[PDB]
Formats: structure tokens, sequence, C-alpha cells
């Protein structure tokens, strides 16, 4: 995700 | 070289005919448009009819749509003008006139006032 | 054509001074431009340079970091910033136009120069084997010139020229490329050369030919003189 | 922690992107380049092909450090290294948005100005127009310096940090108007002045309407499903953020990158002559 | 009336052309049976000169093989250096409508001319750094077609009125006129000697004159449409003329007559440009669906060609060491052209 | 009629073109044979040099 | 690096020469060329009058006029000493944007006037250039129409047969056998123009009378839609 946080990791 | 002389010319009545030819040297006679232009004693050159290569494509002037028929023999090297129905406004020298260069649709002075591929002219009077 | 320097003067230890040369009678804004000095009973050394269309400059390391070359070709104008100015820059200057093509003759004209007075490594060197000769009229001689590195570059030029300073006169060029006569020059002139040593010969001494000769190498630059030959008479 | 079941999903995709964006860009770029290395190199030609190295932009600093990454569960390495690979990201949006306008903009200017004579130089390969959309990239995406750091999330990750009252509302509201909204308007307003004029003068008008309507068409298909996503993650706080399309759908970006060189390879038949000649 | 003239011009006519039969004992294709073909000729484009903005309508070569000047349409004469490509000089034109161009054989001075009627010399080498013009030569009452100079202060230039004249440039004077033929005097060529010179007309005929005696010499008729090129070989003895007609043709200065034509079947358009190498043995000619053939010029067969031009071939030369050929365009670029071992 | 003086000026121009003295062909091909021959080795476009000594390689 | 010092002088020259020759070339493509042809009869001599006067040696062969409109800058040139032979000379003009032909409608010399027409159109060098054409001297058409003393037919017996067509704008008011000899006349050069134009060239005619101001605009709004057309060809639009 590109300019937000991803919802996982 | 290239050379050209007309022949055929003469005196003729009014309503009467004539056959003007010309004969063509020193060039490859079937990959040329040919001419007639004729010189009126008090004007210039005035085109008259062409001829495309094939004898396909034909045009005259409007003075003489209906009266004249041009005509070539590609395995003669000579060209036709059949003359009918002469008036008196028909008097004047003919000439028998090449375009300049092969395998052409154009050809610009073939009515210039010293056009080099263009013959001695005949008289013709009504 | 002309060149007229103009400045100059007596100046103080650490003072600065703008000399500046004006140009008329041609196209000033084709030519590169050279400053060369000469100090007092010296030969010949180059300052700077200045490219047409400014897109180039070059300095000797004895001025790189104290001295500045512009110029304004709209005024026709070239001007040298002298700064902290020692006694060692005590010189003549001259203005020198250069034109750079295919078959030009660069270093072809020189100005009159500005006397300046101030108060009190892989160089190419350039040998002359004599200080002096003397000399007749009607007699032949010739000078010789030498290189420490062979000025044969791979495009098959010479670059070696021949200047003649007359005792009145800012320096004229004789010859160019090791060869090629200068277009104002007599044709008793003549240039030879193996690449690493070259000849200047004369065919025929006449009294306007005493003075100062100086070859000059201009493969790399700096740009490097000879300390100059002359001829008594 | 993550379910490896859904991240093959994600490896996949982006692994089926990435081949996507890097075979079809670089075949058209090569077509292209096989003619130009030819005589007639039109100023059309420039524009494809600057787009075309865009989109090549987004496969290499794009897509494929999202994939090296999201192979991996973090980001494997400091905050001075992060910090790069999130801004060179961000460029290859506004570069492959941006050539498509000034491309447009260029094409109005040629038929509804016919007189008006551009006074500056060009190069064979470059214009002005073509730099400025580069330069704008390159510097709008700057603030990612700032967004992006390694943070204590948790041990640590790669990680993005807002002020609460701007928060990623402002943000990632600014991007959408700036990547997605402001172009469509741009590129369909200069391709309904195209039409009027010739139309006021037809295969011209034909072919005008075919390509108005898929380049307005599928320039929306493209962004409007990633910036939904995008925006609805930034407004609500309790949207459904782990659904798995949530999550694949907020990945997908690049789609549009696939899609722009076989629609101006179609329409450019000195390329679509290219193509069939390979 | 003139008739016993034409008569007698015709009789004359007859005579010469007799006279001209009798000494065609044997033709140069029946001599040339012995000797080995040339074989495949290949040459590559060493260098491509670009900076012209429109066709380019003229070229000439320096005495010196490396020197270069060429003229455009678009009001620019330059000056280029063949090894490295650099620009040397830039001249803007008076006019734009150029058509010649020439180089002095000392390389002191450039000519130029065309719709203006105006033969114009630039000084290249003066004590300011910008050329100039030197002199304006006004007199021709047609479009200037070609010119050339015999030294730095004669040069000799051909028109579209039927006319060729040699002028004094230091006076702008014509020294001497030559007249007869009857249509555009396309182009010219000087002997190696320089006493003779040949030009071809829109007459389908060629002239050799002498430059002191003032008059035509010899008359040479083959073809069958108008010369639009023509080049001296480099014995001095015979020369080279191409045509609409789509033929060149070589003639000898003492056999009075043609030797031999270079055509085939599939050349069906007009050649702009003709040149020897300097053995003579290979005859370069440029067309107008601009590519070059190369012709073995004693056997007459086609032995290679010239085609990377995009549109017509306006001119092309070979530098007087043999060492390369230049082709120039109206695609506007030159390119430079060599063999290879 | 002035156009007596062009014939006239032709007529003398056709006297002056048949009074030269012509040789036959044969000896004239024999000619341009033995000059193209005689200068074969040094035409580098009918021979090729070694790119070591051509000015445009490269 | 392996070039010697006066070398890379050489080279810094050389770029100067060039970046020279790239500032030139934007007045050059800034600058739209016309060529101005006609016969003796024709009016072309007062439009290029008229026109020097409203906007902005003995044996010259060539004469220019500049004008401007609407900050468009125009360059028309006219042969002067020439000979009546051009099938030389007018292959300079290939890339002219417009040839100008002048016709003076009144000598119905006709005939001339097509026949060169004909030839300039189908020229293997002046095809893809398009023509704007002038029917000039239309006051002196009208009066000898209306004096009724000679005949259209006497030398174009197909007129007898020619009829209006509904495209025609007499908005003069002028007298319907003024408008059926000006509308036969346009037509006989369309007919020649429509038989092989192959949609790379087309012909724009004007009718003009020596004193009329708008020859200018429409001399402007023609090369505006050639122009226009140009564009759609190299876009690939068309
Ligand atoms: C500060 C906020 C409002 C953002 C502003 C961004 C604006 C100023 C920038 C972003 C991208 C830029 C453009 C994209 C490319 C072109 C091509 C050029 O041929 C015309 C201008 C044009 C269209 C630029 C105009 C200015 C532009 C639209
Ligand atoms: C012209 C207006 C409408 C748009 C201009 C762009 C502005 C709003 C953009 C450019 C850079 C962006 C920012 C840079 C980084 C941060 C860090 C974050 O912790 C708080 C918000 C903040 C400060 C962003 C807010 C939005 C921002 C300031
Ligand atoms: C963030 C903002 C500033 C970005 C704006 C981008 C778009 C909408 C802007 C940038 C340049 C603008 C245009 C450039 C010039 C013209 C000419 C005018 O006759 C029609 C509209 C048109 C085509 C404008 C439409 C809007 C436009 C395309």
């Amino acid at each position: 995700c590109y300019f937000q946080n991803c919802p996982r990791g | 070289q290239v050379q050209l002389q007309e022949s055929g010319g003469g005196l003729v009545q009014p309503g009467g005919s004539l056959r003007l030819s010309c004969a063509a040297s020193g060039f490859t006679f079937s990959n040329y448009k040919m001419n007639w232009v004729r010189q009126a004693p008090g004007k210039g050159l005035e085109w008259v009819s062409d001829i495309s290569q094939s004898g396909a494509s034909i045009s005259y002037t409007g003075s003489v749509k209906g009266r004249f028929t041009i005509s070539r023999d590609n395995a003669k090297n000579t060209l036709y003008l059949q003359m009918n129905s002469l008036k008196p406004e028909d008097t004047a020298v003919y000439y028998c006139a090449r375009c300049p260069a092969p395998f052409t649709r154009d050809c610009f002075d073939v009515t210039s006032t010293t056009y080099a591929y263009r013959g001695q002219g005949t008289q013709v009077t009504v | 054509v002309q060149l007229v320097e103009s400045g100059g003067g007596l100046v103080q230890p650490g003072g600065s001074r703008k000399l500046s040369c004006s140009a008329s009678g041609f196209a000033f804004s084709s030519f590169g431009m050279h400053w060369v000095r000469q100090a007092p009973e010296k030969g010949l050394e180059w300052v700077a340079y200045i490219s047409s269309g400014s897109g180039t400059i070059y300095y000797a390391d004895t001025v790189k970091g104290r001295f500045t070359i512009s110029r304004d070709d709209p005024k026709n104008t070239l001007f040298l910033q002298m700064t902290s100015l020692r006694s060692e820059d005590t010189a003549m200057y001259y203005c020198v136009r250069s034109i750079y093509y295919y078959g030009s003759s660069p270093f072809d004209f020189w100005g009159q120069g500005t006397t300046l007075t101030v108060s009190a490594s892989a160089d190419i060197v350039m040998t002359q084997a004599t200080s002096s000769v003397p000399v007749t009229p009607g007699e032949s001689v010739s000078i010789s010139c030498r290189s420490s590195k062979s000025l044969l570059h791979s495009n098959g030029n010479t670059y070696l020229y021949w200047f003649l300073q007359r005792p009145g006169q800012s320096p004229q060029l004789l010859i160019y490329r090791m060869s090629n006569l200068a277009s104002g020059v007599p044709d008793r002139f003549s240039g030879s050369g193996s690449g690493t040593a070259f000849t200047l010969t004369i065919s025929r001494l006449e009294a306007e030919d005493v003075g100062v000769y100086y070859c000059m190498q201009h493969l790399e630059y700096p740009l490097t003189f000879g300390a100059g030959t002359k001829l008594e008479l | 922690t993550r379910d490896p079941l859904l991240a093959r999903a994600e490896l996949a995709l982006l692994s089926i992107v990435f081949v996507a964006v890097a075979l079809s860009n670089g075949l058209v770029l090569a077509a292209l380049a096989r003619r130009g290395r030819r005589g007639h190199w039109a100023p059309i030609h420039v524009f494809i092909g600057h787009l075309c190295l865009a989109d090549l932009a987004v496969a290499l600093f794009q897509v494929l450090p999202q994939l090296a990454w999201k192979a991996t569960d973090r980001f494997r390495g400091p905050d001075a290294l992060c910090r790069a690979v999130k801004y060179l990201q961000m460029v290859g949006m506004y570069a492959s948005s941006y050539m498509i306008l000034a491309m447009t903009l260029d094409r109005h200017r040629a038929i509804c100005r016919p007189m008006l004579a551009y006074r500056h130089g060009s190069g064979a390969h470059w214009n002005r127009p073509v730099l400025v959309a580069w330069a704008f990239s390159l510097l709008l995406s700057l603030p990612q310096l700032f967004i992006f750091a390694q943070r204590n999330v948790e041990v640590t990750d790669c990680w993005a940090c807002f002020a609460e009252p701007w928060g990623r509302r402002t943000y990632v509201t600014w991007i959408a108007l700036m990547v997605f909204v402001a172009p469509t308007l741009g590129i369909a307003a200069c391709q309904v002045l195209i039409f009027r004029e010739i139309h006021a003068s037809s295969a011209a008008v034909a072919k005008t309407v075919r390509m108005t309507l898929v380049i307005v068409v599928v320039y929306v298909l493209c962004w409007a499903p990633f910036f939904l996503v995008q925006l609805w993650a930034a407004w609500d706080p309790e949207a459904p953020l782990e659904g798995a399309p949530f999550v694949l759908l907020m990945l997908l970006a690049s789609l549009n990158s696939c899609t722009n060189p076989w629609i101006y390879a179609s329409f450019s038949s000195s390329v679509s002559s290219e193509l069939r000649s390979l | 009336e003139l008739d016993q003239l034409r008569q007698e011009a015709e009789q004359l006519k007859n005579q010469i052309r007799d006279a001209r039969k009798a000494c065609a004992d044997a033709t140069l294709s029946q001599i040339t049976n012995n000797i080995d073909p040339v074989g495949r000729i290949q040459m590559r484009t060493r260098r491509t000169l670009r900076g012209h903005l429109a066709k380019i309508y003229a070229m000439h070569w320096g005495t010196d093989s490396r020197l270069l000047v060429s003229a455009s349409q678009d009001g620019k004469l330059i000056i280029w250096d063949s090894y490295t490509t650099n620009k040397v000089h830039a001249i803007p034109l008076r006019s734009s409508w150029v058509m010649t161009c020439a180089y002095a054989p000392s390389g002191n001075y450039v000519a130029c001319g065309g719709l203006d009627n105006i033969c114009s010399i630039y000084n290249l080498k003066t004590r300011e750094g910008n050329v100039r013009v030197s002199r304006e030569l006004a007199g021709h009452t047609g479009y200037l077609s070609c010119c050339r100079f015999l030294d730095d202060n004669q040069i000799v230039t051909s028109s579209g009125d039927t006319t060729c004249a040699l002028w004094d440039i230091e006076t702008g004077q014509q020294t001497t006129t030559f007249t007869g033929h009857t249509g555009d005097v396309m182009s010219l060529s000087l002997a190696p000697d320089t006493r003779l010179f040949v030009s071809g007309a829109c007459d389908a005929s060629a002239k050799l004159w002498d430059v002191r005696e003032g008059m035509c010499r010899q008359t040479f008729t083959g073809h069958e449409s108008d010369i639009n090129a023509i080049c001296f070989f480099p014995n001095g003895n015979a020369f080279a003329t191409g045509s609409d007609d789509a033929t060149c043709r070589l003639f000898d200065l003492r056999a009075d007559q043609e030797l031999m034509t270079y055509s085939h079947d599939n050349i069906i358009c007009g050649i702009t440009s003709v040149s020897f190498s300097k053995s003579g043995r290979l005859l370069l000619a440029g067309y107008d669906d601009f590519n070059c053939n190369v012709w073995d010029a004693l056997k007459a067969d086609r032995a290679g060609v010239l085609a990377g031009h995009d549109n017509r071939v306006s001119c092309l030369g070979v530098t007087d060491d043999g060492m390369a050929v230049a082709t120039g365009s109206w695609d506007s670029f030159l390119k430079i052209w060599n063999g290879s071992s | 009629t002035a156009s007596i003086a062009q014939a006239r000026k032709l007529v003398e121009q056709l006297k002056m073109e048949a009074n030269i003295d012509r040789i036959k062909v044969s000896k004239a091909a024999a000619d341009l044979m033995a000059y193209c021959e005689a200068h074969a080795k040094e035409d580098p476009l009918l021979t090729p040099v070694p790119a070591s000594e051509n000015p445009f390689r490269e | 690096c392996t070039l010697s010092a006066e070398d890379k002088a050489a080279v810094e020259r050389s770029k100067m020469i060039e970046k020279q020759l790239q500032k030139d070339k934007q007045v050059y493509r800034a600058t739209h060329r016309l060529l101005l042809l006609g016969a003796d009869n024709s009016g072309k001599s007062t439009i290029v009058k008229q026109m020097r006067i409203y906007h902005v040696v003995k044996t010259s062969g060539i004469f220019e006029t500049k004008f401007q409109v609407d900050k468009v800058n125009f360059h028309m040139f006219d042969v002067g000493a020439q000979r009546d032979e051009r099938r030389k000379w007018i292959q300079c003009f290939n890339d002219v944007t417009a040839i100008i032909f002048v016709v003076d409608s009144s000598d119905y010399r006709l005939q001339e006037a097509l026949n060169d027409f004909k030839s300039i159109w189908n020229n293997r060098w002046l095809r893809t250039i398009s023509v704007i054409l002038f029917l000039n001297k239309q006051d002196l058409l009208a009066e000898k129409v209306l004096a009724g003393k000679s005949k259209i037919e006497d030398y174009f017996p197909e007129f007898a047969r020619y009829t209006t067509p509904e495209d025609a704008t007499p908005e003069p008011g002028e007298d319907p056998r003024v408008t059926r000899a000006k509308y036969f006349i346009r037509d006989e050069f369309l007919r020649i123009s429509t038989a092989s134009g192959d949609g790379r060239h087309y012909c724009y005619p004007h009718f003009t009378c020596s004193v009329d101001t708008e020859n200018a605009r429409r001399i402007f709004n023609d090369c505006r839609d050639i122009i226009q057309r140009m564009h759609l060809r190299q876009y690939e639009l068309l």
C-alpha cells in the first residue's frame, strides 16, 4: 500500500 | 535527334475536310502524350487537342469539340487530326507538339513561344 | 583592426586594478582572447584565456586564484581584474586575439599593451639554444627551438608557433603549426622540424629582421614560450 | 501475523501485474524504437515513448519493491533505505498520470490552434511538456520522506504516522484529487474540444469518438476501484480493512499502467503496423 | 524564304550524319567483351551531415578533398569539415532560392546563385572574422543554373536564358557570352585542361565551347529529353550526360558521337546528377526515385546501389583524390560513402 | 525578316562542325579502355583501401 | 580526451553555429510561404500592391512581399524576369504552404487558364500542394454578360445545358444570369480539381475584385484549414 499502511503485516 | 514533321495541310473550303499527319522520329513514340497546337495569324499559340499514350484519354477545346478528332498509331510513329466542317476562323499554322518528359500526366511548355519539341507546322487556309 | 589596452599604472602591493582592452574593426564576438605579459627584461608568459561565447576559461597557476577574465561583446571590450598584486606582477600586458577552426591562424594580432608597475610542473618547457646570434644583412641565418615533449599530435599537426618582436613593437606572428607562413610576412622565412626539435630560417636578412624570436607550443594549456633568441645587427 | 492462505494471493497478484506491465511496455517501446531507428520520428512518437518509460518506472519502483517487501513479512532494512523506497513508489503514479495529460493537451493545441507556432526548441527525443511532467512527479513525491520511518509498531516496521486533525484524511484526499480526479477532467475537456473543432470543419470524427470513449472509460475503471478503497480506509476508522477483497484492491493501483500502451499503440497506425510486423 | 537555308542546313546535317556514321566502325560494347567485370561494389554511410532546414539543392568539394560546401533553400550556405563533421562557416544568403554552389580551387571564395538571376561571390579569408559578399554579378535574364571558377578572378555561369557567360570578377563584366542553345542551360562542367567546357540544356543537346575563342566547337544530340547533368571523363576526351529520358550516355569528343548508353527497363525516372570515379571506371548517377546506381562505365552493367536517402537525390560529387562520394537530397541530409576492404 | 540571320548563323555553325576531323570509334574506345586500366590501382572506390588509411573509417 | 587544444576549440565553434541554426529554425517554421501565379491579364499585380499597402534589381528574377494577419507572418513570392517556360524553375516551390492562382474571369483566354491550372494540379512535385483560386475581375464579368454582346457558349457550348447549382449564393442581389455565368466558370476549375485530388490537396475558390480588402482574411482562413488538415494527418487522426 503505496501512501498508507497496509491492513496486515 | 528529336524531330517532328507535319503534312497534309493546305487550302480547303468552309464545310470541307482535311487530314493533318505528323511523323515522329528520334524518340520512343509510344511513351509520350502528344498534342496539336495552332496559331491564327493575329495571336499566339493556342492548344487544340491531346491524346494519351494508349490513345485512351482524349480532349479538345470547345471551339472544335464536335468538329475534329485526334488519333495516333503507335505501330507507325504517326499522329492524325481529322478536321471536318472547317470554318474561316480555323485558318492557322498547325503544329505537332510532344510533351517534354515520358510517362507523365502534365505538360507545361507545349504552347510556349520557343518550345523545343514541336514541329515546323503546316499552313491551313479556309 | 586594432586593439588598445588601458588601465595599468602604479599600484601598491595587495592592491587591485582592472585592465580593459577595447576592440574595433573586427567581429570581436567571434574571436577568443588571450592575455600575455612580459616582465620588463624577460620573455613572454601566457596569463589567461577566454573563449568565444565565454564557454571556456583557463588561467596560469601563478594567477589562478588571483585574477579573473571577462568580456562584454556588446561593448566590444575585454577585462582582466587583478587582486592581491605582487612585485612578480610588474609587467607589460598584451591583449591578443585568436580564432580556431580548420585552417585558422591563432594569435595573429596583438595589441600595444599597458605597462603595470607594482611598488617595491607538468608544463612543457621550450628551450632556445642561444640567447643571441650576431648577423649581417644578406646573410642566411637559422634559429632553433626544442621541446621536452613531442609536439606532433596523432592528428598529424605540429603545434609550434614562431613570433618576432621588434624592439619598438608588440610581437608579430611569423609561422603557425611549424610550416604555414603567416599572411603578411615575406616568403624569406621558412620553418621545419622533427616534432621535438625545430628550426626557423631566413633566406636573406634585412634590417627589419632584427629583434627577438620566440617559439611557442600550443599542444596543451598552459601555453609556454621559449626564452627568445636575439638577433644583433 | 498473517495467513499465507491470503498472503499467497497478494504475491500472485503482484507477480501477474509485474510481468503484465514489464512485458507490454517493453514490447511497444521496442517496436517504437524498431521504427525509431528509421526516419519519420513524429512528435506523437515522443509522447508514446516517454509514456512507456513512466510505465516501466511503475513496474521497477512501485510494484517490484512492494512484492519484494510483501513476500517478506517486514521491511528488512533501515529507515534511511525505506524513506527512499517509499518516495520512489509514489513517483510512478504522478509520472504515468501526467504523461497522458501532457499528450492530450499537445494534441488539442496542434488541432484547435493550428496557426500557433510554439516558440521554444525541442530535441528528437524530448520536449518541454514531457520534462515538466517528470519534474512535478519528482517534486510531489517528496512528502513520503516525512510520512514514513522505521517505527516501534508492536518490534519495528517501516510505518506512517500522521498528525491527527489533518490525519490520513487530508493527505489521501489530496492524492485522489491530484492523480485521479483532475487528470480525468483535463483529459475529457480536451477531447471534447477536439471533437467540436473537427465536427465544425467523417472518419476523423469517427476515430475521435472511438478514442475519447476508450480513454475516459478505461482510465476511470482502472483508478476508481483503488481510490475508492483507499479513501474509505482513510475516512472510515472501522472499514473491513482485513477483508480479502479490501486487502487486494488496496494493491491494484498499477492496473492502469498495463492498459495504456495497447490503447495508443492501437490508434497510432505507425505503431500498430510495427506490432503486426513484430 | 528560309527554305533554301533550311534545305542547306538539312543537307549539312545529312553530311555530318553520314560522316559520323562512317566512323562507327565498331562499338565500345564489342571491344570491352574482353575485360573482367568489376563485380559487386558495396559502400557504407561513413558520415551523415545534418543541420540544413530545407531541401539541399547543390554541393561542391574543396580541392583538399576535406572541406565541403552545401546550399539549401532555407537560405544558408554551410561549409563542413568532412572528417570531423564540424561546421566551419554558416553563411546567410540574401535570397532563399539558391540553386547552385561552387568552391574556388584556392579555397579563397565560394559562389552562389539562383532565381535572383545574380551570382554572388563570398570572400572566406579576410582580416575580420566574418564572411562577406565580395561581388554580385548581374546581367543574366533568367535563373542561374550552374557556376564554376576557372581561378580566383574568372567564373563561368549558365542560366535559364539560353546562354552561358564568362565573367571578370574584379570588374563585374561579362568578358564573353556563349549563345546557341535554344532551351534552359541546366548544367556545366570544365575540362581538366580548363580551356574547354561542355554545357547541357533543355533542348536535348550538348555543346562543346572554347573559353578563349568564344564559339561552339561541336554539338551532340543523342538524348530524347532534357539533359539535367553533365560531367567530363577524367581523360578529358569524353563526357557523360543524364536526362529525363532515364538514360545516361557517353560521348567522345573525337569520334564526335555517342559511344554507349546506360539504362535498364526497371528504371523509368529522371537522372539528376552524374560523376565518375577517379579512374573513370565507375559512373555514379542519382535518380528521382532517390537511389544512386553505380555503373561499370566500360561494360554498362549496373554494379551497385546507394540506398540511404528518403527523398530525391539532388546532387553528388567525388573527391579529387577519389577517396569518397557525397550525396545530397531533398530530405535535407548529406551522406558520405566509402567502400570497405 | 530577321530570321534569315539566325538561319545564316545556324548554317555557318553547321559548316564549322562539318569541317572537323574525326577518328574511328575503335581508336576512341581503345583509348578509354587503356586509361582505365593504367589508373585502376589508385582508385579507392574501385579497389577499397585498408581501414588503416581510410580517413572516413568509424 | 584525445582531442588537441585547438580541436576542442574548433568543436566549441561548431556548437555555437548549431546554437544559431536552432534559433532561426524557429523563425523559419513560424512563417508561411506562398507562391503567386497568374497571367499578365490577371489582376495579381493589384493584389500584391493593395496587400502591401494595407498590411506591413533591374533584372530581378523574383519579388517578395511580407504581410501579417493575426500576428501570423506570410511571405508571398511571384516570379519576375523568368522566361515563359517554367517546367524547371517551378520545382523550387515544391514545399510552399499554398499556391495562389489568379484568373481574369472576363476573358472568355479562359481555356489557357484552365490548361495552366491542370498542369499545376497534376505535376509530380506540386501535388500535395493546395491551390487557393481567385476568380478575379467579377465586376467586369457582370457588365460583360449584362451587355449580352458576347456569348460564353461560343467558347464553352456545354454552357447551354448548365443550370445554376442550388448552393449558389447571389447575396449581392445580382442578376441570375451573372450567377449562372459565375458558377459555371468556377465549376470548370472544380471539374479538374475533383478528377485527381485523391484527398491529398484541395482547391479553395473565391470570387474577388481588385478593390476588395477582404483578400488577406481569405488567404488566412484557407491557410488555417490547410495546416489543420496537415496536423490531423500526422497525428494519425485522419
Ligand atoms: C499546488 C496544487 C494546487 C497542485 C498544482 C499542480 C499543478 C500546478 C501542476 C501539476 C502537473 C502540472 C502539469 C502537467 C503537465 C503539463 C504539460 C504542459 O504541456 C502544459 C502544462 C501542464 C498541464 C502542467 C501544468 C501545471 C500542473 C497541472
Ligand atoms: C493547496 C492545498 C489544498 C494542498 C497542498 C498540499 C498540502 C496540503 C500537503 C503537502 C505535504 C503534506 C503533508 C506533509 C507531511 C505531514 C505529516 C503528517 O504528520 C501531518 C500532515 C502533513 C503536514 C501533510 C499534510 C498535507 C500536506 C501539507
Ligand atoms: C490541480 C489543478 C491545477 C490541475 C488542473 C489540470 C487541468 C484540469 C487543467 C490544466 C491546464 C488546463 C487547460 C489548458 C488550456 C485549455 C485551453 C482552453 O481553451 C480550453 C481548456 C483547456 C484545455 C484547459 C482545461 C483545464 C486544464 C486541462
